[PDB]
RNA sequence: CCAAAACCAGCCUCUACUGAGCAAGAACGAGGUCAUGGUUUUGGCGGAAAUGGGGUGCCCCCACCCGUCUUGAAACACGGACCAAG
RNA sequence: GUCAAAACUUAUGGGCUCACGAACAAUGGAUGACGCUCAAGCCCAAUUAGUGCCCAUUAUUCCUUUGGUAAGGGCGAGAAAGUGU
RNA sequence: CGAAUCGCCACUUCUCUCGGCGCCAAGUACCUUCAUAUUCACAAGA
């Protein structure tokens, strides 16, 4: 989705991470002015193009918009309140949360995602009564030879 | 006997591996090498490419980590606890060191084991860099 | 904990036998272990001078000293753990046995008892 | 008393046992030694099977999770106690009062089970990564 | 039994930025089976590297070819070359670390339906070539320049993906029931569990 | 004897001005370390153990045959099969 | 980039480039080799990024030696007025 | 014959442009064995 003004880039790689930010003004082909008032470190900077990735969001916007007219618009849309909404941000504040995450928290989910995984086969297993399975598939059909003798 | 065949089907429920005996508190490392220039290499400093470490400030993490060059011999001999735990001797051999300070700015540290040098054919090899001593 | 455990040999002696172990300084503008190139045989220097205070001290502790007879054996009376008797090769097993038993009850040290 | 034991580890804290025969094993630290000494971790052998014992500070991993410990009476650790009845006696007295006091908090029954927890570096697990 | 071999797929890779990583893995210790050897890319046109392989061609001893630089077509014999061009062939520890390299043009039935096949990002060729730069797929300058297989191995090529794309839709009921079997787990009894999964976004 | 941890010391690393910048100064905190010094502690090993040496092989690495006259020798320059006595 | 220690092929840098490109006619074959082409090339700048790393017989520091016709102090076993053991 | 190695799988193991699980109760309920193996030491276990 094309890059412009009003586009709602995601930083990629660079000190501030995960952070997205309008594109206020495109400078030259490779890089822009990215801004968002909604987060305390994404004050207007020169992002490069090859850092950013763009998201499908982006406020309709005017080439070197001041900052308060931004901090405006977006709040009349909350582009960014429904970006963390989409499942691709939500990724990256997940594997954010685990990465800043503690030992416990870690056996907290490691107990979840066995509770889970658990329940996969619980699941499976009384549902393993409709085909197929190796061990159930293969079965009903393998006595279909034994019916035979 | 097919016949048991059919009996197996019936009653396995379906499973899962899980790991549930002795867990490794050691990161995998490798011998990379032997600190060295064009001109040559300084046995006396071993390279260790651990796994996952990619970043010097994580390789930075693992400085004074004991690290461990687990080989073994063709006889046993004498190890820690060769008395208290016979169960212990194999032929089995190791050679410690310390994870002396980040190699290059990616993964890797310097390790020296002990005053003496580790053997070069432990080069390419499983070494194994403790989380001990812990600082955290 | 001495510098350097091995011989400083004589360069090239492993290919000629009747060429003593023994270092010779090379000589000859061209040689390679003089002009010390890195990759040939070290020469011995001032360099290698074993610790002072720890030199001449056998792995028992002992300075050895030359013992002949069992008079020689009062001469280590008094510093018994600084010097170490070791007897002559060629007194007899006659005289060892005299000097053995001598050097046992002086508490002196002997190297070959 | 003089104790460097490092602020990461107190006590009531969880801790990994990094080495030894416990690998992996999450410990309560009941107490710290009466000089700068080892830590005398404690599983509950209740739960984890480690018993009472000393570990140096530099080979466990002391996690954030804790528990409010000061209520139980660790005093009968002591130097000069370092399976005979006295001691066998000791921890029963103690694991009961240390498992209760992990009881008492909010989110006390996972520590329970965060307790028979061992840890594992498993493939592609990054620890120098890890928190805590 | 098996090794812990990690079997790189080595379609649309750069030749020697595959091979000079690979080369480097192979010294760490890993023992890599590299695949589809065929799909290795160059920069440049084939008729830029066929020259540069006809020109490779040319060198042999002309006392006695017999013994001289082998010039051999395989685009796997031609990747080990590259790898062992690479690595310290001479001394045991790269001697070594060139056999723990097992190339394939395609992927063989060994290998195949053996487990998960790796990549190299590093190496591959969206990553490398400016895109509209030409670029010389290697398995077809070499059937130019005297492999006889390019086509023994799209026969297989074809096989093992018609086969296995047979199984994929074989299996289809079965993922499409853990796929189901794992949406309702979440909706099971792990209720204080479903906030923590939620978190971490599971 | 091998280890490991600690302590102390050492050692090392990790405001000001300006119109957000510097040509800019320390502090707190923490880490590392004995191939640094002094303080033990704690375990492991104990006919054998242990350190050292020696021998043989390997591994990785380094390494052009010496003497010679010569500006220049690995030289496609000379002398050089072995050893003993001289 | 591999060989080769180091950018596990760093840059959240700029340009340029399709075919070559990387200080001092005849045995087949040489950017050192491979290979590289949004370079692993060239010019430029950089150092984690509009919020570096690697390698010396070098330097510094530590230990030891040796020399000083160098500077001082001193006179459980030792304490010698001493160039040199 | 003592060994080094230390995730598995027919949910990856097709193609062409967050795979699942496992990590100490077969499960989220901690019922429940672990000590003296006496604070590292090849995991004494696979
Ligand atoms: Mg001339
Ligand atoms: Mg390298
Ligand atoms: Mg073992």
């Amino acid at each position: 989705n094309y890059i412009r003004a009003g586009r709602l880039v995601r930083i990629i790689r660079g000190p501030r991470q995960d952070r997205v930010g309008v594109v206020v003004d495109i400078i030259d082909g490779n890089r822009v002015l990215v801004e968002n008032p909604a987060d305390k470190k994404m004050w207007r900077h020169v992002q490069n193009l090859k850092n950013v990735e763009p998201l499908k969001f982006s406020v309709e916007l005017s080439r070197n918009c001041s900052t308060k007219t931004l901090k405006n618009v977006l709040a009349e849309k909350k582009i960014l309140e429904k970006y963390a909404a989409t499942k691709s941000a939500r990724r990256i504040a997940a594997k954010r949360a685990f990465a800043r995450s503690t030992d416990f928290e870690r056996y907290q989910l490691r107990v979840a995602k066995r509770s889970r995984a658990f329940w996969t086969r619980k699941v499976f297993d009384e549902n393993d009564k409709k085909k197929p399975v190796s061990w159930h598939k293969v079965a009903l059909k393998k006595l279909q030879k034994n019916a035979k003798k | 006997n097919r016949s048991k065949k059919i009996q197996q089907l019936t009653k396995k429920t379906s499973t899962v591996k899980r790991n549930r005996k002795s867990p490794r508190l050691y990161m995998k490392a490798v011998l990379a090498g032997y600190t060295r220039g064009l001109h040559g290499q300084n046995k006396n400093t071993a390279i260790v490419r651990i796994e996952n470490v990619n970043t010097k400030e994580d390789a930075a993490w693992y400085v004074g980590k004991r690290v461990c060059y687990v080989y073994h011999g063709y006889k046993m001999k004498r190890c820690v606890r060769w008395s208290k735990a016979p169960a212990r001797r194999s032929n089995t051999r190791a050679i410690w060191g310390r994870v002396t300070r980040p190699h290059g700015g990616s993964g890797a540290v310097r390790a020296k084991f002990n005053g003496s040098a580790v053997p070069a054919s432990a080069i390419g090899k499983r070494v194994r860099v403790y989380l001990y001593p812990s600082r955290i | 904990v001495k510098k350097r455990t091995k011989r400083f040999t004589r360069h090239k002696c492993e290919l000629f036998p009747q060429l003593s172990s023994s270092w010779r300084k090379p000589r000859g503008e061209d040689s390679p272990v003089r002009r010390r190139y890195k990759g040939q045989k070290a020469m011995p220097n001032k360099g290698y001078g074993s610790d002072r205070k720890t030199k001449y001290i056998t792995p028992s502790g002992f300075k050895n000293f030359p013992i002949h007879n069992v008079q020689d054996l009062y001469m280590l009376l008094m510093q018994n753990r600084k010097y170490a008797g070791v007897i002559s090769h060629t007194v007899g097993a006659k005289s060892r046995k005299a000097i053995v038993r001598k050097a046992h009850e002086l508490d002196v040290r002997l190297i070959n008892g | 008393e003089y104790t460097t034991l490092r602020k990461s580890c107190k006590p009531g804290t969880i801790a990994i046992i990094l080495a030894g025969r416990f690998r992996g094993r999450r410990v309560v630290i009941l107490k710290q030694l009466p000089r700068n000494g080892p830590l005398v971790i404690s599983g509950p052998m209740k739960y984890n099977g480690v018993p009472i014992r000393r570990i140096d500070s530099r080979y466990i991993i002391a996690t954030s999770t804790k528990v409010d410990i000061k209520n139980v009476d660790v005093s009968g650790i002591t130097p000069d106690i370092f399976v005979s009845d006295a001691r066998a006696q000791l921890q029963k007295k103690v694991d009961a009062a240390l498992i209760e006091a992990i009881r008492k908090d909010p989110l006390g029954k996972e520590k329970a089970g965060y307790l028979h927890s061992v840890f594992t570096i498993k493939p592609g697990d990054a620890p120098h990564r890890m928190r805590w | 039994h098996r090794p812990e071999i990690i079997v790189v797929d080595l379609k649309d890779h750069v030749l020697g930025r595959a091979a000079a990583i690979v080369a480097k893995q192979l010294l760490l210790g890993k023992k890599i089976t590299a695949v589809r050897c065929e799909q290795l890319t160059i920069a440049g046109t084939e008729i830029r590297n066929k020259i540069k392989y006809l020109q490779f061609l040319r060198k042999r001893k002309l006392s006695n070819p017999k013994l001289g630089p082998f010039h051999h077509r395989s685009p796997s014999d031609i990747f080990l070359r590259t790898v062992r061009s690479m690595l310290p062939r001479y001394t045991k520890r790269g001697q070594k670390a060139l056999r723990q390299l097992v190339a394939y043009e395609g992927i063989p039935t060994n290998v195949v339906r053996t487990g998960g096949r790796v990549v190299i990002p590093k190496a591959q060729r969206h990553y490398c070539y400016r895109s509209e730069r030409p670029y010389t797929v290697l398995g077809n300058m070499c059937k130019h320049v005297g492999w006889k297989y390019s086509d023994v191995v799209k026969k297989l090529e074809t096989a093992r993906v018609e086969k296995a794309a047979r199984h994929h839709k074989k299996t289809e009921k079965l993922r499409a029931a853990w796929k189901s079997a794992r949406k309702e787990a979440l909706s099971k009894v792990s209720k204080n569990n479903l906030e923590v999964l939620k978190k971490f976004g599971y």
